[PDB]
């Protein structure tokens, strides 16, 4: 019979009633800069289909981030463009400053605006309470704009969140994975870092929305709030999905399978068996009760749902008391 | 490298 078909909760139809060039990034046609205006300085790092390097604007004296992208799917640089040409100017979104092409290999680099190489991983152990609260609100922020403007991240960790902690600016990069959101829409599944993947990822639900970033943001409240890096620590994709189960329980679990009609690989039959819910205050200690409240262990057990559709979204996130206080400060 | 080398 298949699967049970799911639709976005909130911002359902914006891509629809936008003009085709909006999300039509195959046909998007690339404004090249100048190549000889960058001198790169130093590698800051490298992904899988990407190579980072500080750089600096010579005609102005700039520092700047630049990116290669070297994808096997040409295909992904034009999406990559243009979902951050769409996205530019909103709140906590990576600035893309230019695009140019590598003079020798002819490989196309994104120059960014210049942010200190310093991730939301390497700074949110020493954190205090409120400064959590404060940038997972800042997180918020982006996600709602992002997914009001029709664009699911997809790849929403720590290391993909941009720091300048003396200034207190965030910024929400690597755009690599990033999709448009359409209704019906079956995508690839093979998506995210492990520990941050949805459980519809895991059990190979392809027609899922922006609620998946609402899941990957609740593994990294979950990972500061409790200090454990990472909360879900499975070894592989099948163990993953019993690592979530022995926190969540297997009744929601099968709940969920049962109401989207997901035929559940064969892999799980030996390794899931029956778990109980564990109640959240099953892991404060000593060591993470200054981060551990009844506002965030609600907020938290409200984003790591099975069912993406009982997920808060971004927006109502925003309005839960967890950030009352961050709230009335900002204004 | 785009500049010099
Ligand atoms: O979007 C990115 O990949 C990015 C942005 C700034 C710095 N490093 C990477
Ligand atoms: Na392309």
């Amino acid at each position: 019979s298949g699967p049970v078909p799911s639709r976005a909760r909130v911002y359902t139809d914006v891509n629809t009633h936008r003009p085709r060039e909006y999300w039509d990034y195959e046909s998007h046609v690339v404004e090249w800069g100048n190549q000889d205006d960058y001198q790169l300085v130093r590698k800051l790092g490298r992904g899988k289909y990407s190579e980072v390097f500080e750089a600096i604007n010579i005609t102005n004296n700039e520092k700047v981030v630049v990116k290669i992208l070297k994808p096997v799917k040409k295909k992904k640089i034009k999406r990559e463009i243009k979902i951050l040409e769409n996205l530019r100017g909103g709140p906590n979104i990576i600035t893309l400053a230019d695009i140019v092409k590598d003079p020798v290999s002819r490989t196309p680099a994104l120059v960014f605006e210049h942010v200190n190489n310093t991730d939301f991983k390497q700074l949110y152990q020493t954190l205090t309470d409120y400064d959590i609260r404060f940038y997972m609100y800042e997180i918020l922020k982006a996600l709602d704009y992002c997914h009001s403007m029709g664009i699911m991240h997809r790849d929403v960790k720590p290391h993909n969140v941009m720091i300048d902690h003396e200034h207190r600016k965030l910024r929400l990069i690597d755009w690599g994975l990033a999709e448009f959101y359409h209704p019906g829409q079956e995508y690839n599944v093979r998506v995210a870092s492990r520990y941050f993947k949805g459980p519809e990822l895991l059990v190979d639900y392809q027609m899922y929305d922006y609620s998946l970033d609402m899941w990957s943001l609740g593994c990294m409240l979950a990972s500061m709030i409790f200090r454990k890096e990472p909360f879900f620590h499975g070894h592989d994709n099948y163990d993953q999905l019993v690592r979530i189960a022995k926190v969540l329980g297997t009744e929601d679990l099968y709940d969920y399978i049962d109401k989207y009609n997901i035929e559940l690989d064969p892999r799980f039959n030996d390794i899931l068996g029956r778990h109980s819910r564990k109640r959240w205050e099953r892991f404060v200690h000593s060591e993470n009760q200054h981060l551990v409240s009844p506002e965030a262990l609600d907020f938290l057990d409200k984003l790591l749902r099975y069912d993406h559709q009982s997920r808060l979204t971004a927006r109502e996130a925003m309005e839960h008391p967890y950030f009352y206080t961050v709230v009335k400060d900002q204004a | 490298a785009x500049m010099v080398p």
